[PDB]
RNA sequence: AGAGGUGAAAUUCUUGGAUUUAUUGAAGACUAACUACUGCGAAAGCAUUUGCCAAGGACGUUUUCAUUAAUCAAGAACGACCAUAAACUAUGCCGACUAGGGAUCGGGUGGUGUUUUUUUAAUGACCCACUCGGCACCUUACGAGAACUGGGGGGAGUAUGGUCGCAAGGCUGAAACUUAAAGGAA
């Protein structure tokens, strides 16, 4: 009885993307980053920005008319942190607080599998 | 400067759902976005290109599959529906480390395999060393001519289990996981090989379109 | 709520004999928070699930960085700061960094310390809890702690000593305040 | 309509649409997890699969040659364009030398249970004893162990009528001029 979205939270370090796409994955349903909820450069990371960027994003996700995500959460990955930077908990409350149905969750991180560092 | 402004884009989507074919359990997947069909790149042109990722405990009803996301590519469009063929299979990657654990060894295989259509698949499969009941000593290595061994069986059961089968018949073949019992009775006369998978089938090629095919597949 | 997620690690055979005493307070701290999990021992995993009763969705993703601190190796009342939302775990990665096993292991313990004095300044100054082990760097903690950890460790597996690091730090935190 | 990044910023990319997402293609580098006090190599070093080329090691042997051997001064082999790090807290009693102990890697012999299996050719895994040889680890017993170079001799201090230097003045202006404007100080 749902519509299924799917999430694409990528939580890094210093900032966060909720980025809700359809199941396809091609066209997007409302991205707004953490960076513009609020705006002193260093603040852009907190779990504040996270959770008004994830509430509008479901607030236009159940405007277009779905019920429930798909959540794939990634790091910055790479030769990188890897670890799902302090947004990601806060961009998934907010997304499960604000109506929509959570299913599927999963780390979708890129592990570079022999990097290219030196 | 002056940037542009905005004219609400999801009044001109138009809402395909997708429909899975007949290898699988309940076939209705979920649904689409794309811009509405106007001429000069119409809709169902837009489309086709398009996969979708959904998991095989949804695509079976079963939840022993919780893992192993499989690819759906959209290749006939009819009826505000989307007509959908195999076009890959993955694991989630915490599956495989789930999987891993220090003390053994994982073999792993992969060939490429053309069907008994003109598709050419990339099959993989991983097989981790299993130490014995009444074993003592806390190893359980392969001692890697076991290595050239087992993977030999691997790639040859897995390119006889190709070639022989359709994607339909592959399809099939890869949801009762069955090909991994397959290797596992091959293989238990060189190591142990606790928890063989697949982990991943590619497509690489695709032979044509064959519309009559797509929805015989279907029904 | 959460339809379903379940999370798996799996441990080596020598933590069973710890992991069967702690387990109870596992079970505990996970269940204040409505998560299922069990303890596998004749594979030796350990499995966290979502119940019915989950209502937080993103709490199964510590129980994961929970299961896999106890599989990893560090103890369970430093492993359960887990579960609070300033706390985050790390994994640097130094086994890719220099040609000789030589240089190697002489950089991982210019990290260790004479006596363990660099490690637990770093420990004290980022407040963070850190494990070296093996080729790899294992850290809990604050994300900005995770972040000056990753860059000490790091520039310690180049050639810049980690003291002069940790004098960084004392410098930034008195400049800080 | 921001994205980098930072302790904060900044340089930078961005309505010619960055960042994110999806599909696809290329280029260079690497071979994660498995990765161990484990394996190999004379050392420096060596981790994707498969094939070929030669090589090396231990083991097995009721095979063959018959002293061909060990040691190191010398010498030989390995080790006009885009620019880069190295060491940095460390350790122990040495050799001609006795037994060992638990584990581990490679080979071999025996034992007789389970995984195996069968009339296509073989090839296993585990357990137990014995054994040979390796990288290590924990103990043991007993021995003269002597006949890319350049240097004064301890640690911690203390004192100075010697030698060699630095170093104080005191409002500037402003001195031959008791002199402006502006400033410091109170």
């Amino acid at each position: 009885s749902q519509v299924f979205g799917v999430a694409r939270i990528y939580a890094s370090f210093n900032d966060t993307f909720v980025h809700v796409t359809d199941l396809s994955g091609k066209e997007t349903i409302a991205r707004v980053t953490g960076g513009m909820k609020v705006k002193a450069d260093r603040d852009e990371s907190s779990p504040y920005a996270a959770m008004l960027a994830a509430q509008d994003v479901a607030a236009k996700c159940k405007e277009v008319g779905i019920t429930a995500v798909h959540v794939k959460i990634r790091a910055t990955g790479g030769t990188r942190t890897k670890t799902p930077g302090p947004g990601g908990q806060a961009a998934l409350r907010a997304l499960a607080r604000s109506g929509l149905r959570i299913g599927r969750i999963e780390d979708v991180t890129p592990v570079p599998s022999d990097s290219t560092r030196k | 400067g002056q940037k542009k402004r905005v004219v609400d884009p999801f009044t001109r989507k138009e809402w395909f759902d997708i429909k899975a074919p007949s290898t699988f359990e309940n076939r209705n997947v979920g649904k689409t976005l794309v811009n509405k069909s106007t001429g000069l790149k119409s809709a169902s042109d837009a489309l086709k290109g398009r996969v979708v990722e959904v998991c095989l405990a949804d695509l079976q009803g079963s939840e022993d599959h919780s893992f192993r996301k499989i690819k759906l590519r959209v290749d006939e469009v009819q009826g505000k529906n989307l007509l959908t063929n195999f076009h890959g299979m993955d694991f989630t990657t915490d599956k495989l480390r789930s999987m891993v654990r220090k003390w053994q060894t994982l073999i792993e295989a992969n060939v490429t395999v053309k069907t008994s259509d003109d598709y050419v698949l990339r099959i993989f499969a991983i097989a981790f060393t299993r130490k014995q009941a009444n074993q003592v000593k806390r190893h359980s290595y392969a001692q890697s001519s076991h290595i050239r061994a087992i993977r030999k069986v691997i790639s040859e059961i897995l390119t006889k289990e190709v070639q022989g089968s359709t994607l339909a018949q592959l399809t099939s073949k890869l949801i009762p996981e069955v090909i991994n019992k397959e290797i596992e009775n091959a293989t238990k006369d060189i190591f142990p090989l606790q928890n063989i998978h697949v982990r991943k089938v590619k497509l690489l090629k695709q032979p044509k379109f064959d519309v009559g095919a797509l929805m015989a597949l279907h029904g | 709520f959460a339809e379903e997620s379940s999370f798996m690690t799996l441990f080596p055979k020598y933590r069973e004999s710890y992991l069967k005493t702690i387990w109870n307070d596992v079970t505990r701290a996970l269940d204040k928070h409505n998560i299922a999990c069990v303890l596998d021992l004749v594979e030796g995993s350990m499995t966290v699930k979502t119940t019915r009763k989950t209502y937080d969705p993103a709490i199964i993703l510590k129980a994961r960085d929970l299961i896999k601190l106890l599989a990893r190796s560090v103890p369970f009342p430093q492993a359960v700061k887990i579960l609070q939302d300033d706390m985050a775990c790390d994994v640097i990665k130094i086994g890719n960094f220099v040609t000789n096993k030589e240089r190697f292991v002489k950089r991982r313990q210019r990290l260790v310390g004479p006596n363990g004095n660099t490690l637990k300044a770093l420990e004290l100054l980022t407040k963070c809890y850190i494990l070296v082990q093996g080729n790899t760097v294992s850290a809990m903690g604050p994300f900005k702690g995770l972040k000056e950890v990753r860059r000490v460790v790091e520039d310690c597996m180049k050639n810049i000593h980690p003291i002069y690091h940790i004098k960084e730090l004392m410098i930034k935190r008195e400049l800080a305040k």
